């Protein structure tokens, strides 16, 4: 909706770090002598309401060099947000496209890909399988933006949090849906058990032949206290560029920006964990060719059963 | 040729003997029937065409392995369970069995021929390993020292009582039949294949299913190289004095590696996996390698 | 009387080996739907477009047979829990193109090992399987009463067998089937094949398996005793455990290769039944009770309700 | 399943009809003087485990015409029956494909498709989406067998079968869903009000610029009888090529054949009809880029609800 885009743009740090990310980037790939020689062809994939698209043009000013942006986005009634603008303000400049960025057949190759097409567990709006199918655009010696981004989990105890997921039963389908599926949420009242750790890992443009996004990857979380585990709170990173970067991960938190919360995944029952246990976790991406979903599983010190298998209670659309 | 009328399509096995005769096992692993056979090729050439055979044979089940016994004896590893000898005849036109011994209790995978010559050691998936008399034709010793299926297993070339093997559960052993407790622990990925240095007794290498090809000495500290990338199926060495190492894997390649491990050859002839590898007596410098594409390459080796 | 089956890892002509197995008296088979040693490729060229047919026609047999008669294995090669990424995504796609085969065929019931602690992502890509299309095939599980490890020769020179009294590290693989069915979360598809070994375990081991969803007992040639005549025979031990298993009514599979070349194939099962027969007689209440063992039913109440 | 491709191949009428429908066509499309000079590529598009592959070969034997034909089928378990039959029987004349009719890249056009993509309801199959991806394949002059077919629908009282839907309501789902999805029945105990009309009819190839499958048909059925109408019976015909059809149309039925029983759209509440009135539906043919479904609802005597919005209850899968 609109006012969805709105509350994204209503937070200047997460863009001042992509204007300063491209601007980065435009100095590496343009020297000062072919600075009026080379126009670069940036292509911000999933525009919205065109942050990024400002962004694009105040980090091209304040780098001094020349770029022409495409704008793609599938959502028509943004895209008619774009057109007024791009008529009324930008111009001829920005190449505003109506498609998707896995259909869209691109009539130039992008020196640099910008998206922003992260959740609060990373690749949750399957940012993945987009830019893999907007790949074959990008130059062979081409960037995107973001270059990098990884997630992370960390075991929490929750008695709150636990019984807030339980009341979210709803008539006319599984009686335990709801614990699983991932709620975005501001965690207030909840215990963080074990530090987080690193879960999945998305590097673009990627170069593994045969392009594989399914994942599986087990995580030892050594607690020093007794406590009952009620889910697994996630947060992630990302590289936009080099040393620029956006994060929502407690230590290495971005100051300032609140454009997510962390994401939640629960478990079916409270498990016990006694001080000097290790809780060990299992966590899978998953697809087919219509759908993206995660399932999990506590293996220690107890076993859980595997959650949302096949995707029953949640899945992501593709 | 009095054999049968159509070979197999996946070639499990290739071997020369000393004038330079070339063996040839097959299984087929799809359709309708799921057996083997035995060929001989005194024309590698010819290889692997039915209609320009010295001898060929069905026999009842598929052949995982198989290794000279000599120059007339061909002794097999059986998926019935069955260890089994065939003999060429003296016009060495036909193969007739010896024995057929059906003692392990599950798919025999590997197998191999003692110093003596009079005994052999099988590796089977029951996780046991036998020790054979090829003359009374019966098992002298069973050894479930294993945890997990028996991968591979090697006859050290100037030791009567020594033999190496290695399985799924991780372990490489080293035996000696001399002693009350034969098995002998050799200190990340599971041990695939084994071969002995032909010119030193203490000297081993195997290749894991991660693709890596190691070097090892009995004594100490060990070397390695990733040489494929995928699980490695067999490794023989050469003939030669200073003698080179042939690597072949599931990722349907073969390399010839020198003293330190060093890639001197390639070769992506197979479009399948290759299954084994052998030296040509008369010359040194070929190879002869057998896959399931039903291919049999001579790969000249620069030497 | 009993009802037993016939594991085979050997099969050449599938027509023939049921005649031979039907024969000596088995009333199933179990053995394997593709080639034990035909590993596969699913992701690296050029072995992944290896032409041909993948394996037997499902002709070969009526549609009758396949439901009545034949059980199927899942192949040794295939390792969904593997410490190799490759082996792992290879042995998944195997896995569920093997089940798959199963359900096509209409299999009553597929052989899966549990022979490690973690088989994690084997229960995940079962589950998974249980949760796709139609089918009502049972899953058992291949779960052996002592784990390889614990029963190897003692013949290591560095690394003796372990001589200390662990009570439960000796109940280990009751745990490797514990933690599979949690997983799977107890899916009534998914059950016990209990693989009795030459040793059998402490007491308390065995009882760890009361309470359990055991369907088969898969009995090795190898722990068969010879008799004064020449046949085989079971230890006391094992008696015992025969004629516990048999108030469960399970159906026993006999595996492995005739150690008693002397005699027919016959005899093993001949013995079983030999000990079907030989058992105390069901008593007034379990001759009634035949029919209704751990069937739910409400509790009657006279006073609300007129009988 | 195995069982279930059985149970089609044990319907000798349906092939001899596939048989003569390509022996009529091969001796129009090669005259006796390119008897042997001309070979027709065949394509049969969902061969399942082969029966309209071995009546293509009879069919070319009787002729006494050259073909070559190719076997695309998409399930891997029956390709294997393929396979087998292929290398003992067939030969070099078949070319088994293992793969989507909508995805395979021929490497040779067809001067003929053989298709056996019906359902009872003709297109519940998604017979026109497979089809028409499997169009680009086709010589321009090309045939397809079947060339046409259309789906009738009569309304029917059966209190029977209405009370036999309702008690197909199950835990964690809608308390109607049961109403809003057809079923295969062989209709026995029922009464037929009217007469069968046709609903929706496709014909391959499809010329139509920008080939749309969706649809919207509108049927007036004149009623004779006072009665209580609970559903819609379903039937289908299709033209294989010319003057040789196949039928479940109970008025043109094809004799003997029974690889087909009728389908039934149920609706939530019965309704009324008085002698004189007439019974109006409305059925719609939708879709999305993953789903087929139908929708339909009674406008006269009195309203129905429209049953299955946007497939909530039954959809059909790409
Ligand atoms: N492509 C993009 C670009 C920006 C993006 N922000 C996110 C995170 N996100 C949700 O997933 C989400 C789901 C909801 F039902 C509601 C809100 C969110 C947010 C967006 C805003 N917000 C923070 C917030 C919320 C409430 C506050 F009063 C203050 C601050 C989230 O947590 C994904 C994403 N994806
Ligand atoms: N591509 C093809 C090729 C053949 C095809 N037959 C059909 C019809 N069909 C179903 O949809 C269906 C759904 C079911 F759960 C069960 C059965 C059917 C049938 C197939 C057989 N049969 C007749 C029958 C059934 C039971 C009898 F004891 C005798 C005779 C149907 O009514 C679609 C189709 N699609
Ligand atoms: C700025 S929030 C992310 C934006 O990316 C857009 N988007 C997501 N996926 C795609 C895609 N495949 N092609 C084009 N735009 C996309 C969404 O519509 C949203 O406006
Ligand atoms: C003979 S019953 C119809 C057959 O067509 C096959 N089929 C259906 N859709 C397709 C498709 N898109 N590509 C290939 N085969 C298909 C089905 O697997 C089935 O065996």
């Amino acid at each position: 909706e609109s006012q969805t885009y709105e509350v994204f743009e209503k937070d200047p740090i997460k863009y001042s770090q992509y204007q300063q990310a491209i601007y980065k980037c435009l100095l590496d790939r343009v020297p000062e002598e072919e600075k009026d020689t080379n126009v670069q062809v940036l292509m911000v994939l999933g525009a919205g309401r065109g942050p990024l698209v400002n962004a694009s043009l105040r980090a091209a000013k304040q780098a001094d060099r020349r770029i022409k942006l495409y704008a793609v986005e599938k959502n028509p009634n943004a895209v008619v947000t774009l057109e007024n603008w791009q008529f009324e303000e930008w111009g001829s400049q920005v190449t505003v496209v109506s498609s998707d960025m896995r259909e869209w057949v691109a009539p130039e190759k992008a020196d640099i890909i910008v998206s922003e097409l992260l959740g609060s567990f990373a690749d949750n709006e399957l940012s993945p399988e987009c830019l893999d199918g907007a790949q074959h655009f990008l130059k062979d010696d081409g960037v995107s933006i973001p270059g990098e981004y990884t997630s992370f989990l960390a075991p929490i105890s929750s008695s709150k949090l636990y019984n807030e997921v339980r009341a979210c039963r709803e008539k006319d389908r599984d009686p335990e849906a709801q614990f699983e599926m991932p709620y975005v949420v501001r965690l207030h009242n909840f215990h963080q058990l074990s530090a987080p750790q690193p879960c999945f890992t998305f590097s673009h443009p990627n170069r593994d032949p045969m392009i594989d996004n399914n994942r599986y990857c087990t995580l030892e979380f050594p607690v020093e206290v007794n406590t009952v585990l009620h889910g697994f709170a996630g947060y992630f990173e990302t590289v936009l560029y080099q040393d620029i970067t956006l994060s929502i991960r407690p230590e290495t938190h971005s100051p300032g920006m609140f454009s997510w919360f962390p994401i939640l995944f629960p478990i079916k029952q409270p498990i016990t964990v006694r001080e000097g246990q290790t809780i060990c976790v299992r966590f899978w991406r998953c697809s087919n060719s219509k759908k993206v979903w995660y399932e999990w599983a506590v293996t220690a010190p107890v076993c859980s059963a595997i959650h949302n298998p096949t995707g029953r209670s949640y899945t992501i659309g593709l | 040729p009095n054999a049968p009328a159509c070979m197999e399509r996946q070639l499990e096995a290739a071997r020369y003997r000393s004038d330079g005769a070339l063996l040839l096992g097959a299984s087929s692993l799809s359709g309708r029937c799921w057996a083997g056979s035995l060929w001989l090729f005194k024309d590698p050439c010819a290889a692997p065409n039915e209609g320009f055979c010295s001898a060929g044979v069905q026999t009842e089940a598929g052949v995982a392995d198989l290794t000279w016994v000599g120059e007339r004896g061909i002794l097999v590893a059986s998926d019935s369970g069955a260890v089994e000898l065939w003999e060429l005849d003296e016009n060495e036109t036909l193969i007739v069995s010896k024995f057929c011994k059906y003692e392990h209790d599950d798919i025999v995978s590997t197998v191999s021929v003692l110093s003596s010559g009079t005994q052999a050691v099988s590796g089977s998936k029951d996780i046991c390993i036998k020790v054979w008399d090829l003359a009374q034709q019966v098992v002298l010793s069973s050894y479930r020292a294993h945890a997990a299926q028996v991968t591979c297993v090697a006859a050290s070339p100037h030791k009567d009582s020594v033999f190496l093997s290695c399985s799924e559960d991780n372990r490489i052993l080293l035996w000696d039949t001399r002693c009350p407790k034969p098995a002998s622990q050799i200190g990340g990925y599971l041990p695939t294949s084994l071969a002995w240095h032909p010119q030193q007794s203490e000297v081993f290498v195997f290749g894991d299913e991660n693709g890596t090809v190691s070097l090892v000495d009995t004594k100490s500290c060990v070397l390695s190289s990733a040489v494929h990338s995928q699980c490695v199926t067999g490794l023989v060495f050469s003939p030669h004095s200073v003698p080179f190492l042939a690597s072949l894997s599931e990722d349907c390649s073969l390399a010839v590696l020198d003293s330190s491990l060093s890639e001197l050859f390639r070769s992506q002839a197979h479009r399948d996996f290759v299954r084994d590898a052998t030296w040509s007596p008369l010359n040194h410098s070929l190879l002869t390698t057998v896959g399931w594409d039903h291919q049999v390459v001579h790969h000249v080796v620069p030497t | 009387r009993v009802s037993s089956g016939r594991d085979l890892n050997c099969v050449p002509e599938i027509a023939d080996t049921l005649g031979a197995v039907a024969k000596q008296g088995f009333d199933f088979l179990c053995m394997p739907v593709f080639h034990p040693r035909f590993k596969r490729e699913f992701i690296q060229e050029p072995a992944k477009n290896r032409p041909g047919p993948q394996t037997r026609s499902d002709l070969l047999l009526s549609g009758r047979d396949w439901n009545t008669l034949i059980v199927g294995k899942l192949s040794p090669w295939i390792r969904p829990d593997s410490k190799v990424e490759k082996i792992r995504r290879n042995s998944e796609a195997a896995m569920l193109q093997e089940l798959n085969f199963g359900a096509y065929l209409g299999l009553p019931a597929f052989l899966l090992p549990l022979n490690q602690e973690d088989n994690t992502n084997l229960a995940r890509v079962l589950t998974n399987h249980i949760h796709t299309g139609h089918h009502s095939s049972m899953f058992w599980m291949r779960v052996p009463l002592v784990a390889p490890e614990d029963l190897r020769d003692d013949i290591i020179e560095n690394a003796p067998t372990t001589h200390t009294e662990e009570y439960s590290g000796e109940e280990k693989t009751w745990m490797w089937w514990h933690n599979f069915r949690t997983l799977c979360d107890y899916s009534k598809r998914i059950a016990v094949a209990l693989e009795i070994g030459a040793d059998l375990p402490s007491n308390h081991v065995i009882d760890r398996w009361l309470g359990e969803p055991i369907k088969a007992a898969i009995l090795p040639t190898s722990i068969f005793l010879t008799n004064k005549k020449g046949f085989p025979v079971l230890s006391k031990m094992h008696q015992r455990l025969i004629f516990r298993l048999l108030k469960l009514e399970v159906q026993f599979i006999i595996t492995g290769t005739n150690h008693h070349s002397e005699k027919e194939f016959c005899s093993y099962l001949q013995y079983l039944e030999y000990l079907s027969q030989n058992r105390p007689p069901p008593n007034a209440y379990e001759l009634f009770a035949k029919g209704y063992e751990d069937y739910l039913q409400s509790p009657l109440q006279p006073l609300m309700d007129n009988l």
